[PDB]
């Protein structure tokens, strides 16, 4: 566990990515959550309503991802900040500044 | 790029501009090697059918089913199809096929449906709300009409509970609609539970002798066994082909296959519940669904104050399948490689810049 | 043909521990190197499952219930356990499933039988007495033969939708008398359409002759519950651990 | 590939292009975050062949000669340790050219100490 | 109606969630300056002006 | 409490598991945060009498 906060970045991005690809396994209230069935089982007048809600569900979760992501963007930009700063005080010269 | 920035002067660098998804060349099809027609012909064309209360199931399995003879044919009134298109029937492939023949008044064709009431749909015969299938309505007034009446077709006119979902019921117990035991007697307040319909060809439309056939198609996780009659295509692999593997539609390369899979298994998924593995129907191969090389375009350019020469990348996508050079970023087309080490100017990726002296890379 | 049999030994069924037995495949997906949650009529883990005994002068041959699903273990060996009843009534009212597995075949058949009191084969060291009657039959299917105590087989009976799911494994062992503690994953064996009302189901033993001689056998009677487990796919696409998510607080 | 599916995706407008350019924000922004951390120096400094630094010992911190990666044994270490439309872009430095960045970063705060950091 | 009840509720509650996540990246913020406070001028004299 | 809610509410997947999850993380955050300010030393002092 010394390594635990670049193991926790890459489990959360992991797990951010692994929840975007399983919410296509959701149906969002229409018959099938395959776009395919759909489109070889029903005509275009309902089709275009379950293709809909697909539509909707799929781009809710999008959205909700990167949302996420631009947090967890501001998050890591601030740890660059300061890692950067750490770079230039702490390696490149001598500093005063306790702990 | 002028476009998609939405200005006539593009500053220098990588802009994303588009997507390139390789198309689909052939389509394969791929059945299981059936021949034998199942009879929807002793299901349609039989002499005498049921009464409502006793209606009759015939269970279909491993044909070749012609769903457009049905549907084509200038004989059903009503050809009414829930939860799938009937012109799509000959496209798909259904595990088990229910066929429930019975004759009912034209009345109560209305009530063979989901959500509906009635004597039927309460005590003779009840869809489920989840129904998948097709109601097939006739006229049939020289086959179950005589003068003076045919009385030979009963519909149970009286239960205690409602019918659950393709229950069958054909008890004859008398009916206790009052505080007295009937005690198998009918009589005041004590009715058979059977009544009959009274078939009369002078009758009214409404009181019309039909024919309903009701097929019901099981499309859980099973082996398939109806399939309509689509011809089956010759495999090919390591190509991007569309494929409708017992019914099962996609579009991807088919390749070998290392996985071992069960003899009882068809379909293969992974962790991001995904069919990337099938069954071959015909020769029971196992196949990698591999989907096909996609990704982004990218232009990078200088400014247009300098030039107007552009490069083109492809993210992710090998060379063969689109000054060619290729990079870990992607497919980089109309900038030449070169072997000297140089500061970055426009960044490609990879450890990969671009820079205009032409654009080099 | 139908015998009494009236040498038997009156003792209570016995009770067991299930331990973490009676996972079956749950659908016919192949998933490889995965956690997979399911929910569905699963064995609970660490329950409590009925113990019957056949030993010379015990011959258990009960009326028990089906309920949901009924997972059949056995410790057998020399082969007395032949088949199995399912039914609601067990008689000419209603429509019986009869399971048998003979010296050749094994045979599936869905009929209205007159079951007898005590239906039995027997062995003579040519002798079968389960049924009186057969007049409406719907359902045949002829298939391969499934089949110190040397060998442990588990099977789990479903019936859901008309589909009456029989899941089996086979596995050596070499433990005396109760269920050995492990992990097995049992294959789905069949899917058979019977569409068939059942509450009711029986055991179908073998007699040895020369009165008669019950051979050394023993099964368990576990029940099925809906719950959800976490199964473990590897590699190969076989399940080798799995987690039973209503049990105790560390599973859930 | 459904056509009819992005037919009924272009009556919602400009989302599609929101979330890429989001995304590329996010991209870019985490190549410009290592350009801040790790290229701090113009100048690619190596250590001298001989490692006499009067008894202090490097040998863990310095890149290995012998490795193919040219890592340092506790950057292998480290790398050693840490475990439908998708994709990935690489990142413009590469874990070589990140490696030898530090390398000269070490190799200028052990020949000059801070002095590299504020000129020659 | 108890769907209607339920969009409505949900995306209250994932407006909810989205500004407390902000207000807690901000206390961030503000508790990582503390705690640099807390470390330079308190367990240290700083030369940092102001 | 009602039973028919929560069956509508699990058409739409894990949101609830989601709003949980970042709801827990905030928490362990503001912990974190309070460690960081206050817990710098190991040895708890005390002034003399
Ligand atoms: C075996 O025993 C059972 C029960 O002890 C017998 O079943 C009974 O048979 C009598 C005589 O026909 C009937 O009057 C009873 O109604 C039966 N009991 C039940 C519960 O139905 C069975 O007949 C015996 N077998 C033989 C061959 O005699
Ligand atoms: C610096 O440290 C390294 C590692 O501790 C020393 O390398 C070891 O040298 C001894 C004797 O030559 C060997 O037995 C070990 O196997 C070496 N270990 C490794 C990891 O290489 C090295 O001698 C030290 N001194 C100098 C001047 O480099
Ligand atoms: C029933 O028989 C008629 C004979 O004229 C035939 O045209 C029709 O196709 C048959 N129906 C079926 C379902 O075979
Ligand atoms: C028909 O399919 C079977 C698979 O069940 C296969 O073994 C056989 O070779 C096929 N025959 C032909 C002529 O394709
Ligand atoms: C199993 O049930 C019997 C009675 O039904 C009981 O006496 C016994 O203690 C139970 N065993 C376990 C392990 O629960
Ligand atoms: C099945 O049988 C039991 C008892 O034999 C009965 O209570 C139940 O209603 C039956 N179910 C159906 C669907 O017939
Ligand atoms: C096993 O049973 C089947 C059908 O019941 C029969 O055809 C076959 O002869 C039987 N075999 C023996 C050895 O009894
Ligand atoms: C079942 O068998 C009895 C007697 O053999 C017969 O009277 C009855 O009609 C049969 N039922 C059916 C549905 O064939
Ligand atoms: C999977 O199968 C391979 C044989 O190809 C075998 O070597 C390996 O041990 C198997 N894995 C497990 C976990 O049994």
């Amino acid at each position: 566990s010394a390594l635990g906060k670049l193991q926790d970045v890459v489990n959360q991005n992991a797990q951010a990515l692994n929840t975007l690809v399983k919410q296509l396994s959701s149906n969002f209230g229409a018959i099938s959550s395959v776009l395919n069935d759909i489109l070889s089982r029903l005509d275009p007048p309902e089709a275009e309503v379950q293709i809909d809600r697909l539509i909707t569900g799929r781009l809710q979760s999008l959205q909700t991802y990167v949302t996420q992501q631009l947090i967890r963007a501001a998050e890591i930009r601030a740890s660059a900040n300061l890692a950067a700063t750490k770079m230039s005080e702490c390696v490149l010269g001598q500093s005063k500044r306790v702990d | 790029t002028k476009c998609t920035l939405k200005s006539f002067t593009v500053e220098k660098g990588i802009y994303q501009t588009s997507n390139f998804r390789v198309q689909p060349t052939e389509s394969i099809v791929r059945f299981p090697n059936i021949t034998n027609l199942c009879p929807f012909g002793e299901v349609f064309n039989a002499t005498r059918f049921a009464s409502v209360y006793a209606w009759n199931r015939k269970r279909i399995s491993n044909c070749v089913a012609d769903y457009s003879v049905l549907y084509n044919s200038a004989s059903f009134s009503t050809f009414k199809c829930y939860g799938v298109s009937p012109t799509k029937l000959n496209d798909l492939c259904f595990t088990n096929v229910y066929a429930d023949s019975f004759v009912i008044r034209g009345d109560e064709v209305r009530q063979i449906a989901p959500g509906q009431t009635g004597k039927i749909a309460d005590y003779n015969y009840k869809l489920p709300d989840d129904f998948t299938g097709c109601v097939i309505a006739w006229n049939s007034n020289n086959l179950d009409s005589k003068v003076g009446g045919n009385y030979n077709y009963r519909y149970r006119l009286f239960r205690k509970s409602n019918l659950k979902p393709f229950e069958r019921d054909i008890s004859t117990e008398i009916y206790q609609a009052g505080s007295t035991p009937c005690n198998g007697v009918q009589g005041f307040n004590c009715y058979f539970p059977l009544q009959s319909y009274g078939f009369q060809p002078t009758n009214g439309v409404g009181y019309q002798p039909y024919r309903v056939v009701v097929l019901s198609f099981e499309l859980l996780h099973a082996p398939a066994t109806v399939c309509g009659p689509k011809k089956s295509t010759n495999l090919v692999k390591n190509k991007c082909v569309n494929f409708n593997f017992n019914g099962l539609t996609g579009t991807g390369v088919l390749t070998e296959s290392n996985k071992k899979f069960l003899p009882f298994q068809q379909f293969g998924r992974d962790i991001a519940d995904t069919t990337d593995a099938v069954r071959d129907p015909q020769t029971l191969e196992i196949l990698d669904i591999t989907p096909c090389s996609f990704g982004g375009v990218s232009v990078i350019t200088p400014g247009t104050n300098t030039s107007n020469q552009v490069a083109v990348l492809y993210q992710g996508v090998n060379c063969t399948e689109v000054n060619v050079f290729q990079t870990r970023a992607g497919c980089l087309i109309g900038a030449e490689h070169v072997n000297n080490s140089y500061e970055c100017d426009i960044p490609i990726g990879a450890g990969i810049c671009a820079s205009y002296q032409s654009i080099i890379a | 043909q139908c015998v009494n049999l009236t040498t038997r030994t009156q003792l209570p069924p016995a009770y067991t521990n299930s331990f973490t037995r009676g996972v079956y495949y749950p659908d016919k997906v192949f998933r490889s190197s995965v956690l997979h949650s399911t929910q569905d009529l699963f064995l609970p883990f660490f329950s409590n499952v009925t113990w019957f005994h056949a030993i010379h002068k015990r011959f258990d041959n009960p009326v028990l219930p089906f309920n949901d699903g009924v997972y059949f273990a056995s410790t057998e060996k020399s082969n007395i356990i032949r088949g199995w009843i399912f039914g609601t009534t067990l008689d000419s009212k209603t429509q019986s499933l009869l399971i048998v597995n003979n010296a050749t075949n094994v045979v599936i058949k869905v009929c209205e039988f007159q079951f007898c009191n005590d239906p039995f084969l027997g062995v003579y060291y040519s002798e079968f007495r389960v049924y009186s009657s057969a007049n409406n039959c719907t359902f045949e299917y002829v298939s391969q033969p499934f089949l110190n105590f040397k060998n442990l087989r588990e099977f789990v009976f479903k019936n859901i939708d008309g589909y009456f799911k029989i899941y089996s494994k086979h596995t050596p062992i070499n433990l005396v008398r109760d269920l050995p503690q492990g992990f097995s994953a049992l294959e789905p064996l069949v899917d058979l359409p019977i569409g068939i009302n059942i509450t009711r189901f029986q055991t179908l033993l073998a007699l040895h002759r020369s009165g008669w001689t019950a051979g050394a056998a023993a099964y368990y009677v576990g029940y099925l519950q809906p719950r959800t487990f976490l199964l473990k796919y590897n590699e190969n696409g076989t399940i080798t651990d799995a987690v039973d998510c209503a049990l105790d607080p560390l599973s859930e | 590939d459904s056509t009819e599916c992005s037919n009924l995706l272009l009556q919602y407008g400009s989302f599609c292009t929101q979330l890429n350019r989001a995304l590329t924000g996010i991209a870019v922004e985490q190549d410009k975050n290592t350009q801040e951390v790790f290229a701090q120096v113009k100048q690619i400094y190596k250590t001298p062949p001989i490692k006499d630094f009067g008894g202090f010992n490097f040998s863990q911190i310095l890149p290995d000669p012998s490795k193919p990666s040219k890592r340092s044994p506790i950057e292998d270490l480290l790398f050693n340790k840490v475990t439908n439309g998708l994709t990935v872009l690489p990142p413009l430095l590469t874990d070589e050219m990140i490696a030898q960045y530090t390398s000269a970063l070490l190799a200028g705060t052990i020949t000059s100490g801070w002095t590299f950091g504020a000129g020659p």
